[PDB]
C-alpha cells in the first residue's frame, strides 16, 4: 500500500494478545507491555547523504524487527494500523 | 408589591426570560430601548463563544440568507462580542446577542424548551456539533423577538403544533 | 514640559459599572466617539475625526467639568427621556 | 499561484467530514481527530544539498501524502487554506 | 537603503488594513492577526556555503512572499518599517 | 539470535549475583549496583560514515566489555535477556 | 585599537541622546530603547571554513551596521565604550 520515502520503515507489529510465561503463568493484559517486535512491510529508497547519494536499507520485506518501546508513529489506512519507522530507530532483524 | 399606589395587570404571551442586552449597541427603537427584531433567526448552544474563528461560520451563512439573527449562549465574550458588535453598526447585518436563563441544571431545562417551540435544534453538548458545522436547517425561525435590560420575549416561532402539546403533555405527568 | 503640546489627562468617573454609564454621557455632547472596548478599535487606530471637541475644559485637584461640545441636540433630549423612563 | 522555494511541498488535507467506521458506527466531529493525509498541490525545487547540488524531490503532483498529525502550517491565500510542510516530515504517499 | 549580508532578505509587509470575508463580513482589528505574506525590498549576496561557494538567492526583487507567522525581526530606519529575515525562514513567493 | 545494524553492539551483561569485597565484607543486593561491565554477543556491520563507508568495528565476540551505567536498551527474546548499545557508549574491553 | 579573530566585528553603538519623531515629538530616555544600529571600528580576519580556508568578511571599516538588538557583548578599554558582535547575528550596513 503506502510508500515510504528514503529511510522509512513500515513495521507491522505482533499482535501477539495473550501473555505468558514458559512456565505456564498467564499475565493479563493490563500488566502487559507494548511489543518491542514487529513484522517489516515496506522499505523506502534508502538513507540519503550529504554529497547526494542514497544507500541501500539493511532492512529487507518480510524480515521480523525489534525496535525501541518508543520509536515509531501510528498512521491508519483502510482499517488496518501500521507502524512507520526511520531507520535509525531500528535495532535488530531476527 | 406594585412601587406606586395604583393597582395594574400586565399580561405577557411566549417564552420569555430574564436576559439580554449584552450590548447598547444593540438597539432597533431608540425611542425605548428595545431590540426588535423581524423575522429573526436563533441560535441555541449551551457554552462560551469567545473564539473569531468559530464565530464566523454562521454569519456567513446568515449574512447569505438576509434575514437577522440573535445569539442564545452562556455568554459572547470578548472578540467574539467585538466582531458582532462592529458587524452590527456597519448595518450589513442585523444582530443581537442575549445570555441563556437559568442556572446549573436550569440550563438544559430552558433551552430545551424555547428550542422545541421555534422549529430548530438545541445544539447541546451530547449531539457533539461544533459551532463552524452550524447551517440554517438546525437555527429556528421565529416571527419577532424584543430584547431589552431585563425582558427578552419571543412573539412565535416555526415549531411543530403536535410537538408543544407534547411537551405541554409530559410537564403535567412530570408534576408527580 | 518642553511646550510643543499643551495637555492633560485625568481618571474616567465611577467605579465597576459606572463606567460605561458616566463615559458615555461624558462622550454623547462632546460629538465624538467613546471608542470602548466593544468597539473593536486600537489605540494606534484612533484619528482626530472619532475624538470630540471642547470649547473649554478646568482641571483641579478634584474637580474637571466641561463648559460645552459638539453633541447633537437631539441626542440629549432622547438619553433624558430614555432616563425619565427609564425612572421606572 | 503558491510557488514553493526548495524543499517545501504544498498539501492539500482530505476534509473527509463525517467519519464512520467500517462497521458503520459514527463518529461525532467533537470526537474527531484532525486527519494525517493529504493530496499534494505544488512541490518546489528540491532539497538542496551542502556541496550546492539540487536532489529532485520524490514527491509530485497529485499523489496522496500522508504526513505527521503535528507537521505543517496553515496558510491563507485567494479564500483557501494549504498546508506547507518540508520533506523530511513528509511520511509517505498511497 | 539598506544592504543585506548573504541571505538575509527585506521583506516589506502587506498592510491589508480592514479585514472582510467574500461574503462581506467585516473583522475588527481586535481580532486581526499579523499577516503572514509580504513584499520584498532587497537581497543579500546569497546562502554561503561550507566549502565558500555562494549560491545565487532564490527570491527576486519585486515579488510578493508569503513567510512564518514568528519569523521575521523588526528594524527602523528613515521612519520606515522593514521586516528582515533569512532565506530559510521564507516560506513560498506569489 | 539478534542481527545488529551499523554499529549497533549485543552485550550479555555479568550477573556476579553475590558481591563481595577482597577482605571478606559481604553486600546486600539492595545495596548492590547494577554492572557496568558485560559480555558482547553479536556486532553489527560497523559505524556508517557520511561518505558511505562502513569502517569495521573495534569490539569483537567474545571480548569482555565495560560500559556506561545508563547505556543500554532491554531486549526480550525466548525467555532469554539481551543488551544492546551502540559503539559510542561502549567504554572499554579487557 | 584591538584585534579581532576570525569573524568578530566591532561595532560602535549610535548615542543619539535625545530621541524625537518626525513630527517633534519628543520621547523621553524611559521610554527608549537601545539603539540596533552601530559603527565599524576593526575587523578580523575573516570566517574560518571547515576546510581551512578563511573567507573575507562582508563588512569594511567605517560603515554604519544594524544589528539584533540582543546581539553584541560589552567591552571597556581606555575609557571608551565597544560593541563586539560576530558575522551570523550582523544584519545588514546602511
Amino acid at each position: 500500500r503506502l510508500r515510504p520515502l528514503y529511510d522509512k520503515i513500515v513495521v507491522k507489529r505482533m499482535e501477539e494478545q495473550e501473555q505468558k510465561t514458559p512456565s505456564g503463568i498467564i499475565i493479563p493484559d493490563t500488566a502487559k507491555e507494548k511489543p518491542q517486535i514487529g513484522e517489516v512491510i515496506a522499505v523506502g529508497d534508502g538513507k540519503l547523504l550529504s554529497n547526494g547519494q542514497i544507500v541501500s536499507p539493511k532492512v529487507k520485506k518480510g524480515d521480523k524487527v525489534v525496535f525501541n518501546k518508543y520509536a515509531g508513529t501510528e498512521v491508519e489506512l483502510d482499517g488496518e494500523k501500521y507502524l512507520i519507522m526511520s531507520e535509525d530507530e531500528v535495532l535488530a532483524v531476527i | 408589591e406594585s412601587k406606586s399606589a395604583e393597582t395594574t395587570l400586565e399580561t405577557v404571551q411566549g417564552m420569555q426570560f430574564d436576559r439580554g442586552y449584552l450590548s447598547p449597541y444593540f438597539v432597533t427603537n431608540p425611542d425605548k430601548m428595545e431590540a426588535v427584531l423581524e423575522d429573526p433567526f436563533i441560535l441555541i448552544y449551551e457554552k462560551k463563544i469567545s473564539n473569531v474563528k468559530d464565530l464566523l461560520p454562521v454569519l456567513e451563512n446568515v449574512v447569505r440568507a438576509g434575514k437577522p439573527l440573535l445569539i442564545i449562549a452562556e455568554d459572547v465574550e470578548a472578540e467574539a462580542l467585538a466582531t458582532l458588535v462592529v458587524n452590527h453598526i456597519k448595518g450589513v447585518i442585523r444582530a443581537c446577542a442575549v445570555k441563556a436563563p437559568g442556572f446549573g441544571q436550569r440550563r438544559k431545562d430552558y433551552l430545551q424548551d424555547i428550542a422545541i417551540l421555534t422549529g430548530g435544534t438545541a445544539i447541546t453538548e451530547e449531539l457533539g456539533i461544533k459551532l463552524e458545522s452550524v447551517t440554517l436547517d438546525m437555527l429556528g425561525r421565529a416571527d419577532k423577538v424584543i430584547v431589552d435590560k431585563d425582558n427578552t420575549t419571543i412573539v412565535g416561532g416555526k415549531g411543530s403544533k403536535e410537538a408543544i402539546q407534547a411537551r405541554i403533555e409530559q410537564i403535567k405527568r412530570q408534576i408527580l
